[PDB]
RNA sequence: AAAAAA
């Protein structure tokens, strides 16, 4: 199995180009993601309601936006 | 970087062109100046309707980016104040990906730019200057700058690039950079080394483009 | 937009009473902004019959006018007959050139490129 | 020949006064003259000849239009598909009248010239020249057949008298013809087979674009219908 | 779409103490309807109701089999109004309202659809509104009621899946009813006409199950113009009005 | 989907003391905005309401204003779209009595209510009085004329909105719960109304 | 306009340059990449996340 | 100026009390000047059946940006 | 946007059809000469009829079949028209009358005719299968949308070869093109559509009808009736679609089936030939590259 | 199952030339539309409402010469025994039928005498069991007549299935899934077809024999509609 | 509440149908419902064959209201633009009302706006069949002081006067288009046809300030009987209304007249009465 | 939403 990360970004009080702000907000959000463990007793898959592990991303590649 | 192009392959369109680079083949078409819709009317300048469709499937958000990037290039080129309150339909259809369309869209972007500009010439629209776009890539291992790469060269590439420059005075003097796209891991030294080889190769295609127009336009006159 | 027998515009701001103005905030790329129409007979008191609309206004030019009748619930009817009304801010070649200023009532010049375009100017 | 590209330097010195024209653009700010199209620069007069299939309204140009609408103020005539409409006034006809209006239905072919054509204003045409005996073929074009060609083929046919088309077609058949600068050519004959023979020739001549191939095409086309 | 001269006339007539309706009805009178049932062989149950104004609603009842442990809702009501979108405001409102009216834990017994300990019958209710001159929430309600009274399902064989190839089961339940009320001035009205709702100050949507008032109960605006606030005594009066005149309508639709 | 990026379609989603905070006029994109946060017991609710208007409608011959309300799911996808439309219809039935429509002929007022965060440790019944509070604040902040302050309360799933100091009712929402709670819910929500009213008035004066 | 995605490591990710109103001198790129590096280094460590 | 609030909307916001209903894995609230940005990260599980630093090794996320301008309808070319 | 046609043209073309003449100098039962050119990749095919220019690209992907048909595969056609063919066509319009018609016609010719085997596209029953998509690109519009899109799709599917797949447990693996040769899709028969255009002129008034085959853009606007019949070399009718238009006898309907069978048979042998010439073109090129090793 | 018995019978017991139960209804919804019809052909139950000719909704849609003929076919989810979870509203097969029906009646209905008007046809299919396309045609024909809308002649629909070498008339869903069918539309009593539709595979060898049964079979359909219409006309003219 | 539960189910006049040949004589003048094709006359609709003088036509069983010059009709304003008013008379097209066809006393929305009802006369006809309305009269104008009700257009025949005064101090306006208006009898209504043998308030939106309950219930009852006569497909005349209004007095409550068995009773009562005293 | 006679 493999994890898939869906994201939803809401923007309020738009003034100028928001791509720079949407990226930065997404980066901060990605810095703190916890992936809940899964288990199984065609079979389905069940995620644990408690146990989870922190998402490991490359901090060396982490960038930020500016216009 | 041997390419091939034709002018005026379509009949019912005001202007059209067919660009070929490696395996990626993008045919373009231009109709204008024509009557614009109420929602597209611009009292002073000229309206631009840009449409880019892929080789497989339906146009998605990916192609919406291609249209947006293509718009940034064709906008300063066309003299908008020559056709007040009018419309120009620019449609670019990609016949073949010529790459991995899922991972890279920068090869097709340059071809969409090249084909569009040629169609603008054929349709007889007011242009402030000329333009030429080339795809660039940097391999992770060799760390060399390759102008107009192939499909297999992109898969092992570390960073992909896209350069489009505006040319004046016999296709020699560069007025301003129209489009500069870059994706992947790269430093500042690789950037100025990219324009050093890019501007040289861009002018090579500019003078290459210029002779294509001469061979096609002159017999009509 | 410019037509032959009239000239339609859109309302941006309205002058207050005793200068100060009241800016009407709206989207110009939708059409929610109030639209108004200036008749060819309401251009100037001088020679009301024959008036060349091309030599009076221009697409993009700012025009200070006074509303006569509201008419229907779509377009407002303005006029620039008096001296303090006419094209205020404008640029050369539909906005492509440099800024132009108002000198004569029927002539607008640009003290930058030396360009002169025929407009309907107001009194400073 | 001297080929020109957009953005290139202008060979003509700015010292000597030179009148402008189509093909070149006068920059409203920098005041420099630059080419905006691709073609051959013709200097007698300064203009650029470029390939274009789309017509634009211009003063003193003969055009063939189709009535797409009838209003109370004027007519709505389309000189070409998808292009903006043109205003044909009721008083733009010979022997005009006030209450009585000229008889033109929707779809009628009209041969008129463009009087006033502004870039930011609706163009206007008149069915009487200003003036050349009021009869240069102006008016309603009854029956016949029209053909769509590029603007390059249209202007050279109407202006240049050395063009071997009206010369070679006159020998094959006797007919009256009207050519517009919007890429429209109206040709009417007696028998329908002759009109069809003329349509197939221009269709092939415009495609191949060869001055010395006119007599060759016209010979095989007129012998094909028989 | 009435003129102001009509609206001002109907308001002064309805708001009066001896409230005069345009059709002469008393505040508790219902307009004559017509109900057809069991006209669809392909469906387990069907109903059709014609109103006075020409309003018409067709309700179809069908069913299938599924586990009731994996499905909390065994009753799905779908509403399709003619000339209206499926994502329309009024359509999705009624679609959401009726689902609350007919629910497994609201006004419908969940043990009635229980066959075995594993599998149970899930009922699909479809609604087709041919014509609507008013709020069909009451019209549809009377149609779904008569549709569930006359229903036939595949008859079970074993106990706690197999079915009977010929004999069938007739579902006997007590389907909820929805009565729309109109608040005009200080008077309450039952079954508001088309023209009455356009001048009504406010309105009430009241449900009914097992000889008692039940949820959902809403306060809907019958129009967008003459909508005004109302005194709390009108809600107590309206509810009581539905309470006493409901055994009359239930008794009528029972035959 | 060629409109958004839904990702792989062969995948499946994840399977496993009253306190108020009011803030208005923090959005420069619209004419009026409001933020409402309520925390009680083990259930807190945070929603945002934006008001765009009144803006002229071309060709409109309406002698009064036109209100449109839409609820949205900001983060957690819980409430059904069908149910959101129902509340929206309920909310518009309220403010059409509250908003002085005679002031805005040939005009329309659009109201967007974003349901951001709602923690729960019927269901949407409890959020209704907060939506009314938010809208009434956003409308009053926008400059829209309101005949009276609209407020409500939730008691055992029974929501009832009051104006004119609880003397009259502008909305009634009854779902689940029980019976014979008519007099009780009317008295309990009236206290919540008066409480929400004074905090709403204070909110507009202070900032 | 100029769009930059700079990393604290010193490298770059996304580079978007489109000139439509004026010439883009190389001195302004170096000025942009300089300002984008500090901007990205400031956002990298600010809230200690 | 930039001021943010991280992990405020996530289910893992509180260590002791974890939300049983919330399906947000990671979150962020951001406001730079006047513009406010609210990001929420959700997840999913998919069965993989197929057959170094390159493009094929690295993946990405699927974002759905909703820029609110006060107009109803489909997603604009911006989003 | 709509195409403006003069009254003089409408009278000229109509009168010419009464004299058995047409603008492009063709016959009434004659079909435009079709040239078929294949691109570098397999499945890519360009079809050109006179001035009419179309393009087709066949693709494939691993997906899950419908719950209604777990033993079958998936097939879908894209006939979206870009303004490239002309300003007459709007951007992104699937609600077009003649546009949805062309899509359904060629869909009935492939799916319901049993042309392509969807059962052979099923990898695992009720789990995973192949999904064949055909995107028709309408380059230039001179008429004959239905006809040209019918050849392009059929010629493309027979020139398309899907990668060989081997099942290992519940895991589905994909073999590269260099390791193994791709297996071509199975086609039982090749359906081809022929479009008819009917005219009812005045004057010379009792009995008079004109029917032509594969009308141009100018002839397509003046027709009073539309008929599309799909036939193959198997002596059977794949599908025929006549909606309203000029009412015609059942005899004239089969009269158009006989004129069409001589046309579809001629070009089907042309497709198979151009498939044969291109198959051996890639064979001789594969042997030459190996000989220089 | 046995579709066609060697004794000359089917699943229902009908012959090869026997039509199903054919019942028509006129003016069933006078309170809803200007004209209405309830077509009951076999198991098929269709309600057709014709509204018009009336003023268009917006000025965007108006013809100064002819009228505007619009057809909306609402396939209910409870039609077939198996309820479809998705609505057929925007499906390709429905957009085809709607457009086809319009082109059919565009020439039959005299639109030129009703200028600047709009004729709206709303169709609701309560139940479908084979030959649905033919039944839709019969629904429109009667409904347009009740609305008093001038047309040139009748348009009768019929479905003809082909099993082996023996053709069948008025087929059901079970037969349509077991063989190829040919739907027809006949103008009046003539041999001129208004509509010709073939989906599945049909031998070119046997085609004229198939249509000839269809045209003749559709003629009996017309007579049954003519009978009911006259039967309804003589009752109300009695007064 | 009344219900009806049914289970299991859902010199002669020639009747013709679309496509049928009515006559082989080309002498006759082609009228409505018939189209000409090669000296033969075919019927385009289904109905009765109408032979009047030289004119041959076919009368449809059902059809919308056909506007004729001189018809007194009641209409509602559908839209207002430029210098015209487009009124809905329940026909095929919207009737038009020019600015010169109304009464100007000493912004058109201040006179007549969308929604307003009025009674008028068909001044003339357009080529498309549309009607030109004319309100310049003391008998025509904007409607008020009552209620509107709609009956089939084929139930109201033309007459010299369509405005009748009835007992109960109310007035009916029987429009040929089927649109009917009941209102309180005013000064004009009382003495109209009699004085013949012997102005800013005309566009007012406000009704009469004093509407007695005796008139409201009269307006109410008069509406219930008209729609009752229409329910039995009986031609509405001034006599049929008065008779029905008196025959409905046997029912104390007005609301009892809404029932199906009650409407058909009042209808059958007039049919049998006029048949008994008519012969 | 102009139109016909003189
Ligand atoms: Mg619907």
């Amino acid at each position: 199995w493999s994890y898939v990360l869906y994201a939803k970004i809401v923007v309020l009080s738009r003034t100028g180009p928001v791509f720079d702000l949407c990226w930065n907000s997404l980066m901060y959000a990605l810095q703190s993601v916890k992936l809940p463990r899964a288990f199984i007793d065609t079979y389905e898959i069940i995620c644990d309601q408690t146990k989870s592990v922190p998402l490991m991303i490359n901090a060396k590649n982490i960038a930020f936006a500016s216009n | 970087m041997s390419v091939q192009a034709e002018i005026g392959i379509l009949d019912h369109v005001d202007g059209s062109s067919e660009f070929v680079s490696q395996d990626t083949k993008v045919i373009c078409s231009v109709t204008g100046p024509i009557e614009p819709k109420a929602r597209q009317e611009l009292p002073t300048q000229l309206a631009l309707e840009i449409i880019v469709r892929p080789a497989k499937g339906v146009a998605t958000t990916r192609e919406k980016v291609l249209e947006d990037k293509l718009r940034a290039v064709l906008t300063p080129l066309i003299t908008r104040h020559c056709y007040p309150r009018q419309l120009c339909q620019i449609t670019c259809q990609i016949l073949e990906s010529g790459e991995d369309e899922a991972e890279f869209s920068l090869r097709e972007l340059s071809c969409c730019i090249n084909a569009a500009f040629l169609a603008l010439v054929d349709a007889g629209i007011a242009l402030n200057s000329m333009c030429a776009s080339i795809p660039i890539a940097i391999i992770k291992d060799t760390s060399d700058i390759i102008v107009d790469p192939t499909a297999e060269q992109l898969k092992i590439s570390l960073s992909v690039h896209t350069l489009a420059l505006e040319f004046v005075n016999g296709g020699k003097v560069v007025k301003n950079v129209l489009l500069l796209d870059s994706n992947g891991d790269f430093n500042e030294d690789q950037l100025f080394s990219l324009l050093e080889l890019g501007e040289q190769k861009c002018q090579e295609l500019v003078t290459n483009i210029r002779r294509i127009i001469q061979d096609n336009i002159s017999p009509r006159l | 937009r410019l037509s032959l027998q009239r000239a339609n515009v859109e309302i941006l701001a309205v002058e207050d009473k005793p200068a100060t103005f009241s800016v009407s905030q709206a989207s110009s790329d939708l059409g929610e902004t109030f639209r108004g129409i200036i008749r060819s007979q309401d251009v100037r008191s001088t020679d009301r019959d024959r008036v060349k609309v091309i030599e009076c206004f221009k697409p993009g030019d700012i025009v200070r006018a006074q509303v006569l009748s509201l008419g229907d619930g779509t377009n407002y009817y303005l006029t620039t007959a008096r001296n303090d009304l006419g094209v205020v801010f404008a640029r050369a070649a539909n906005g492509a050139g440099g800024l132009m200023y108002a000198t004569d009532w029927q002539m607008m010049t640009s003290p930058v490129t030396g360009a002169t375009e025929k407009r309907k100017c107001a009194k400073p | 020949s001297t080929f020109i590209f957009p953005g290139d330097s202008f060979p003509v010195d700015p010292t000597t006064p030179v009148k402008l024209g189509p093909g070149i653009y006068c920059d409203p700010n920098t005041q420099e003259i630059r080419p905006v199209n691709t073609g051959v620069l013709h200097v007698s007069t300064a203009y650029i000849d470029y390939s274009s299939k789309r017509y634009i309204p211009s003063v003193n140009d003969f055009v063939i239009g189709v009535i797409i609408g009838t209003f109370s103020d004027s007519y709505k005539v389309s000189l070409q598909n998808f292009s903006s409409s043109v205003s044909l006034s009721y008083m733009a006809f010979p022997n005009a009248s006030k209450k009585n209006r000229p008889t033109l239905q929707v779809g009628d072919l009209v041969y008129a010239r463009v009087c006033t054509a502004e870039k930011e204003l609706e163009a206007e045409i008149e069915c009487f020249d200003s003036t050349t005996g009021r009869d240069a073929g102006f008016g309603i074009l009854e029956d016949g057949m029209i053909i769509d060609v590029n603007l390059n083929f249209a202007r050279q046919l109407l202006f240049n008298n050395d063009f071997p088309l009206l010369k070679v077609l006159a020998a094959h058949t006797k007919f009256e013809v009207a050519i517009g600068l919007n890429g429209k050519i109206w040709v009417k004959c007696e028998e329908l087979s002759n009109t069809l023979a003329c349509y197939r020739t221009i269709m092939e001549c415009c495609q191949k674009n060869d001055t010395a191939a006119f007599k060759d095409i016209a010979k095989r086309q007129f012998k094909e219908i028989l | 779409s009435l003129s102001v001269a009509e609206k001002s006339y109907l308001y002064d007539s309805l708001a009066s103490t001896p409230s005069i309706r345009p059709d002469g009805r008393l505040p508790h009178q219902f307009r004559p309807i017509e109900i057809f049932t069991d006209f669809l062989p392909s469906s387990n149950g069907s109903s059709r109701i014609i109103a006075s104004d020409g309003s018409e609603c067709i309700v179809s009842i069908k069913s299938k089999v599924v586990d009731h442990h994996v499905e909390n809702e065994l009753l799905q009501v779908d509403v399709d109004i003619a000339g209206q979108r499926d994502d329309a405001l009024v359509v999705e409102t009624i679609t959401s309202l009726l689902n609350k009216v007919l629910k497994s834990g609201s006004g419908v017994d969940s043990s009635k659809l229980q066959l075995t300990k594993k599998y149970s019958f899930k009922i699909f209710v479809d609604v087709l509104v041919i014509s609507s001159h008013s709020h069909p929430v009451s019209l549809i309600s009377f149609a779904i009621y008569s549709a569930l009274n006359s229903t036939y399902l595949p008859k079970l064989i074993s106990a706690f899946p197999t079915f009977h190839d010929y004999d069938m089961v007739k579902l006997d339940i007590n389907p909820p009813l929805v009565f729309i009320l109109a608040v005009v001035g200080n008077n309450m009205l039952l079954d508001p006409a088309a023209n009455e709702s356009e001048v009504a100050n406010n309105g009430l949507i009241i449900s009914w199950s097992n000889g008692k008032i039940t949820s959902p109960i809403r306060s809907v605006a019958l129009n967008d113009s003459n909508v005004k606030s109302f005194k709390p005594h009108l809600l107590k009066q309206g509810l009581a009005m539905v309470e006493k005149y409901a055994p009359d309508v239930v008794r009528s639709l029972e035959n | 989907d060629r409109r958004r990026l839904l990702g792989p379609a062969a995948a499946k989603p994840m399977a496993f003391e009253q306190e108020l905070s009011l803030h208005t006029g923090f959005i420069e994109n619209c004419n009026g905005s409001a933020l409402v946060e309520a925390r009680s017991l083990g259930h807190q609710t945070s929603l945002i309401t934006a008001v765009y208007g009144p803006r002229s409608i071309r060709g409109s011959f309406t002698s009064q204003g036109t209100i449109s309300i839409q609820l949205k799911n900001g983060l957690l996808e819980k409430y059904n779209t069908n149910e959101l439309k129902e509340v929206s219809s309920f909310l518009m039935g309220i403010f059409n009595s509250v908003v002085n429509l005679s002031r805005y002929p040939k005009s329309g007022i659009d109201i967007f209510v974003y349901l951001t965060y709602d923690k729960d440790l019927s269901q949407i019944s409890s959020l209704i009085p907060h939506c009314i509070t938010s809208i009434t604040l956003a409308l009053a902040d926008a400059g829209i004329e309101l005949v009276d302050m609209a407020g409500a309360g939730e008691a055992n799933g029974t929501v009832v909105s009051f104006i004119k100091n609880g003397e009259e009712i502008v909305g009634f929402w009854k779902d689940d719960g029980d019976d014979e709670d008519l007099l009780e819910c009317l008295d309990r929500c009236k206290e919540q109304y008066n409480r929400y009213r004074d905090l709403m008035i204070s909110c507009l004066m202070n900032q | 306009t100029i769009s930059i995605l700079a990393a604290p490591s010193g490298n770059y990710k996304q580079l978007t340059l489109v000139g439509g109103g004026a010439k883009i001198t190389p001195e302004m790129i170096k000025r942009s990449l300089l300002l984008s590096r500090v901007r990205a280094d400031d956002l990298s460590t600010r809230f200690n996340i | 100026d930039v001021a943010i609030e991280n992990n405020t909307l996530s289910r893992y916001a509180d260590a002791g009390n974890i939300d049983t209903k919330n399906n947000i894995l990671g979150s962020n609230v951001l406001k730079s000047g006047k513009t406010i940005v609210i990001t929420s990260i959700t997840g999913g599980i998919i069965e993989e059946t197929s057959a170094e630093d390159i493009i094929a090794n690295y993946a990405s996320v699927y974002p759905v940006v909703e820029v609110e301008r006060g107009r109803v309808g489909a997603c604009t070319d911006e989003e | 946007k709509d195409i403006e046609i003069s009254a003089s043209e409408s009278k000229f073309i109509l009168e010419a059809l009464r004299q058995n003449y047409r603008l492009d100098g063709r016959s009434f039962d004659q079909f435009r000469d079709v040239e078929i050119t294949f691109g570098k990749e397999f499945g890519d095919v360009s079809v050109k009829m006179g001035n009419t220019k179309v393009h087709c690209r066949i693709s494939c992907q691993i997906a899950q079949p419908y719950e209604d048909r777990p033993f079958e595969g998936l097939f879908v056609i894209s006939t979206e028209i870009s303004p490239m063919a002309g300003s007459q066509f709007e951007n992104g319009n699937i609600t077009g009358e003649d546009e949805v018609l062309c899509s359904r016609i060629i869909e009935k010719s492939v799916r319901r005719s049993g042309a392509l085997d969807v059962e052979g596209l099923c990898i695992v029953a009720g789990s995973k299968c192949w999904a064949v998509r055909a995107d028709v690109h309408f380059l230039d519009c001179d008429g004959g949308f239905i006809d040209a899109s019918c050849i392009a799709v059929m010629a493309g599917l027979m020139h398309f070869k899907k990668p060989d797949i081997t099942v290992h447990g519940e895991q589905i693996i994909v073999h590269p093109v260099n390791e193994r040769e791709p297996v071509p899709l199975g086609i039982l028969h090749i359906p081809i559509c022929v479009t008819f255009s009917f005219f009812n002129p005045q004057d010379t008034e009792t009995n008079s009808e004109i029917s032509i085959i594969d009308a141009t853009l100018k002839e397509e606007l003046l027709r009073d009736g539309v008929l599309t019949v799909t036939l193959n070399k198997n002596r059977e009718v794949v599908q025929v679609s006549k909606a309203g238009g000029l009412p015609m006898d059942a005899l004239t309907l089969m009269k158009c089936c006989h004129e069409a069978y001589s046309i579809i048979e001629k070009i089907t042998d042309q497709i198979l030939q151009l498939l044969k010439e291109d198959s051996e073109k890639r064979n001789k090129y594969a042997a030459m590259l190996t000989s220089e090793n | 199952l046995e579709i066609y018995s060697p004794e000359g019978l089917r699943l229902d017991g009908r012959r090869w030339n026997e039509l199903r139960r054919f019942e028509s209804s006129i003016n069933t919804h006078p309170h809803a539309a200007d004209g209405s019809s309830y077509m009951e052909q076999g198991n098929n139950k269709i309600i057709t409402l014709v509204k018009g000719p009336k003023e268009p909704r917006l000025k965007s849609q108006m013809d100064t010469s002819k009228a505007l003929l619009n057809v909306s076919v609402n396939i209910t989810k409870f039609s077939k025994f198996e309820r479809s979870k998705s609505s057929h509203k925007n499906e390709r097969r429905v957009l085809e039928i709607q457009t086809s029906l319009v082109r059919m009646f565009e020439k039959n209905v005299m639109l030129n005498i009703y200028p600047r008007t709009v004729i709206d046809i709303e169709i609701h299919v309560l139940e479908q069991d084979g030959g649905i396309m033919g039944s839709l045609i019969n629904g429109i024909t009667l409904a347009l007549i009740d609305a008093g809308i001038s047309m040139f002649d009748y348009i009768s629909g019929i479905s003809v299935g082909l099993y082996d070498t023996t053709p069948l008339l008025d087929t059901n869903s079970l037969e349509e899934n077991a063989m190829s069918t040919v739907t027809l539309g006949v103008v009046g009593k003539s041999e001129k077809l208004s509509l010709l539709l073939v989906e599945d595979k049909i031998p070119l060898d046997r085609l004229e024999n198939v249509l000839a049964i269809g045209i003749a079979g559709a003629h009996r359909v017309r007579d049954l509609m003519d009978e009911e219409l006259r039967k309804h006309a003589q009752k109300r003219v009695s007064n | 509440i009344t219900i009806t539960k049914r289970n299991g189910a859902f010199s002669d006049s020639q009747i013709v149908t679309p496509g049928e040949l009515v006559t082989d004589d080309p002498i006759w003048m082609r009228g409505h419902g018939t189209y000409f094709l090669d000296n033969m006359t075919y019927s385009s609709v289904a109905g009765t064959v109408s032979r009047v003088n030289r004119l041959l036509s076919v009368i449809p069983l059902k059809g919308r209201y056909a506007p004729e010059t001189g018809d007194h009709v009641v209409g509602r304003i559908a839209e207002v633009g430029n210098k015209r008013w487009k009124v809905d008379i329940g026909g095929k097209q919207h009737a038009v009302l020019m600015l010169g066809s109304v009464n100007l006393p000493g912004q058109m929305r201040s006179f007549l706006k969308e929604g307003d009802l009025l009674n008028a006369e068909v001044q003339s006809l357009f080529q498309d069949g549309s009607a030109s309305l004319h309100t310049r009269s003391l008998k025509y104008g904007k409607l008020r002081n009552g209620m509107f009700c709609q009956v089939p257009s084929s139930l109201i025949v033309r007459a010299k006067n369509h405005t009748h005064n009835l007992p109960g101090n109310i007035t009916v306006v029987l429009g040929v288009n089927g649109y009917i208006w009941l209102r309180k009898t005013s000064q004009m209504d009382l003495a109209r046809d009699t004085p013949s043998a012997n102005s800013w308030q005309i566009y007012s939106d406000e009704n009469d300030p004093s509407i007695s309950n005796n008139i409201r219930q009269a307006i109410c009852r008069y509406a219930n009987v008209i729609k009752a006569l229409a329910f039995c497909e009986i031609g509405i005349t001034q006599q049929r209304i008065v008779s029905a209004y008196e025959a409905s007095m046997v029912y104390s409550n007005v609301g009892e007249l809404i029932e199906k068995n009650v409407m058909e009773s009042i209808g059958s009562d007039i049919l049998t009465a006029e048949k008994m005293r008519g012969n």
